[PDB]
C-alpha cells in the first residue's frame, strides 16, 4: 500500500507533465514554417574518398579546425585523417579492436576511443617523444562504450551500457559526476555549444538532457518508438535531433520540452545511424542502414538530396565545424567527405 | 526490498521535472527560424560557396 500509492502519484505526476506539454503547444512546427521558402534539391559530391581502414567503421569526429578528423575502425587502428589532402596525420593502435566511439578535443591535442572493452582511453597527440601514447585509461564503467565528448582538455563526458552517462577528471581518472535515470543502454550524447548541457539518447527511447555541474537529468524526451543510436545539438544550443531504429527522426526542443517535428518517409524503413546537423542548422544530415544518407530540412521535412554512393551502412556522421563539408563514414572501411557546388 | 527505493526516486525526478517553465512552441519556432535565417549567408552548405573558395574542390 506504500509503494502503490506511490506509483500512482508517479503516474498522476506523468499525467500532469503531459497535459502541460499538451497545452503549451498552441502550434507546431508544420503550420509555423509552411510560407519558408524549400531548399531545394541539395547536391553533394565526394570530394574526398579517405581509404585506408581495413574494418567497417564505427565512429568520426571532426577537429575544431574543420580540417582534422578521427576515425575508429574495427580493425584496432583510430586514423586521424588530414581531409584536404587525404593523408593520414596518425595511426594509433588501439588495445581492444572492439572500438564503438572517438572523439577529438577542442584544443586538438587529444583524441579519445572506447567500446567493449569498458575503458575509454585518452591518446596525446602532442608529444615531445613524437608518438602518440595513451595518457589516461578512464576505468568505471560497467556497460559498453557508446559515445564519448570532450568538455576540455580534462573533462570527458561518455555515455556507456551501463544506463550511465559519466563526467570524467582526466586528470584524476576519477568520475566526477555520474548521470543515472537511464531504462535502456545509453548509445549516444551530443554537448551543447554552450558546454554547459548535454543531450543523451538511449535505448529506452528516451533522451535525457542533463546538467554538467548540476550532475543530474533536467529534462526527459519520449516519443521514439525504439532503441535511440544518435543525437545532436540544434547549433543554438536551445533544440536537438533524435536518430532512432524505427526509420524516423525527431527535432526536440529544450524550451518547449516537447517534440516539434518527425522526420519520416513511407520509403524508408531501416533505422538511423547517425545525425547531425548543418552550421546554419536548417539541414539535419541523417545516416540510414539503407547504404544511404539523407538530407532531411529542419524546418521543412522534406527529403532535399541523397548521399547514396557509400556501399554499405552509414555509421557515422560529421559536419565540419565552419560547416564546410559533411564526413560520412560506414561499414565498408571509407570515409567520404560531401559538400555542395554552385 | 529496493523497489520502494527506486519508486520514490523516480517520484522525485517527475517531481522535479514538473516543475520546469515552459515557453510557448511558437517563440520557440520563431526562435529557430531566427537562428536559420541569420545563419543562412554562413553556412556553405544551405548556399554553396563557389568552387574557387571549397578547400575540397
Amino acid at each position: 500500500s506504500e509503494l502503490d500509492q506511490l506509483r500512482q502519484e508517479a503516474e498522476q505526476l506523468k499525467n500532469q507533465i503531459r497535459d502541460a506539454r499538451k497545452a503549451c503547444a498552441d502550434a507546431t512546427l508544420s503550420q509555423i514554417t509552411n510560407n519558408i521558402d524549400p531548399v531545394g534539391r541539395i547536391q553533394m559530391r565526394t570530394r574526398r574518398t579517405l581509404r585506408g581502414h581495413l574494418a567497417k567503421i564505427y565512429a568520426m569526429h571532426w577537429g575544431t579546425d574543420s580540417r582534422l578528423l578521427v576515425s575508429a575502425s574495427q580493425d584496432g587502428k583510430l586514423i586521424i585523417w588530414d581531409s584536404y589532402t587525404t593523408n593520414k596525420v596518425h595511426a594509433i593502435p588501439l588495445r581492444s579492436s572492439w572500438v564503438m566511439t572517438c572523439a577529438y578535443a577542442p584544443s586538438g591535442n587529444y583524441v579519445a576511443c572506447g567500446g567493449l572493452d569498458n575503458i575509454c582511453s585518452i591518446y596525446n597527440l602532442k608529444t615531445r617523444e613524437g608518438n602518440v601514447r595513451v595518457s589516461r585509461e578512464l576505468a568505471g564503467h560497467t556497460g559498453y562504450l557508446s559515445c564519448c565528448r570532450f568538455l576540455d582538455d580534462n573533462q570527458i563526458v561518455t555515455s556507456s551500457g551501463d544506463t550511465t552517462c559519466a563526467l570524467w577528471d582526466i586528470e584524476t581518472g576519477q568520475q566526477t559526476t555520474t548521470f543515472t535515470g537511464h531504462t535502456g543502454d545509453v548509445m549516444s550524447l551530443s554537448l551543447a555549444p554552450d558546454t554547459r548541457l548535454f543531450v543523451s539518447g538511449a535505448c529506452d527511447a528516451s533522451a535525457k538532457l542533463w546538467d554538467v555541474r548540476e550532475g543530474m537529468c533536467r529534462q526527459t524526451f519520449t516519443g521514439h518508438e525504439s532503441d535511440i543510436n544518435a543525437i545532436c545539438f540544434f547549433p543554438n544550443g536551445n533544440a536537438f535531433a533524435t536518430g532512432s531504429d524505427d526509420a524516423t527522426c525527431r527535432l526536440f526542443d529544450l524550451r518547449a520540452d516537447q517534440e516539434l517535428m518527425t522526420y519520416s518517409h513511407d520509403n524508408i524503413i531501416c533505422g538511423i545511424t547517425s545525425v547531425s546537423f548543418s552550421k546554419s542548422g536548417r539541414l539535419l544530415l541523417a545516416g540510414y542502414d539503407d547504404f544511404n544518407c539523407n538530407v532531411w530540412d529542419a524546418l521543412k521535412a522534406d527529403r532535399a538530396g541523397v548521399l547514396a554512393g557509400h556501399d554499405n551502412r552509414v555509421s557515422c556522421l560529421g559536419v565540419t565545424d565552419d560547416g564546410m563539408a559533411v564526413a560520412t563514414g560506414s561499414w565498408d572501411s571509407f570515409l567520404k567527405i560531401w559538400n555542395g557546388s554552385s | 526490498t529496493a523497489s520502494i527505493a527506486q519508486a520514490r526516486k523516480l517520484v522525485e525526478q517527475l517531481k522535479m521535472e514538473a516543475n520546469i517553465d515552459r515557453i510557448k512552441v511558437s517563440k520557440a519556432a520563431a526562435d529557430l527560424m531566427a537562428y536559420c535565417e541569420a545563419h543562412a549567408k554562413e553556412d556553405p552548405l544551405l548556399t554553396p560557396v563557389p568552387a574557387s573558395e571549397n578547400p575540397f574542390r
